[PDB]
């Protein structure tokens, strides 16, 4: 009785590394209307 | 030809070179509205965007 073993075997292929990133979503153009005079 | 005076052409040269020295004010206030890198390399983003 000899050691009877599951073997696979190897084969190469391409493979892509992906990551994930969190991050806010900041607008384009955001202005911000200040006013330059004095008044009411 | 001395038709006019040296005291009142040394006046007009002080007065023309007192109002280049006013336009050059303006111009390099003109300088000041557009923004000028003032070193070089790598510039990052931007703080205030276009219309604040």
């Amino acid at each position: 009785q000899t050691p009877e073993v599951g073997i696979v075997t190897l084969e190469a292929q391409t493979v892509t590394l992906n990551t994930e990133l969190p991050g806010r979503t900041n607008a384009f153009r955001i202005a911000e209307v200040r006013p330059q005079v004095n008044g009411i | 030809d001395q038709a006019v005076s040296k005291q009142q052409y040394a006046d007009a040269n002080a007065a023309y070179l007192q109002s280049k020295a006013a336009v050059e004010q303006a111009r390099i206030n003109l300088r000041y509205t557009k923004v000028l890198s003032p070193i070089s390399g790598r510039i990052g983003r931007s703080a205030v965007t276009e219309g604040a």
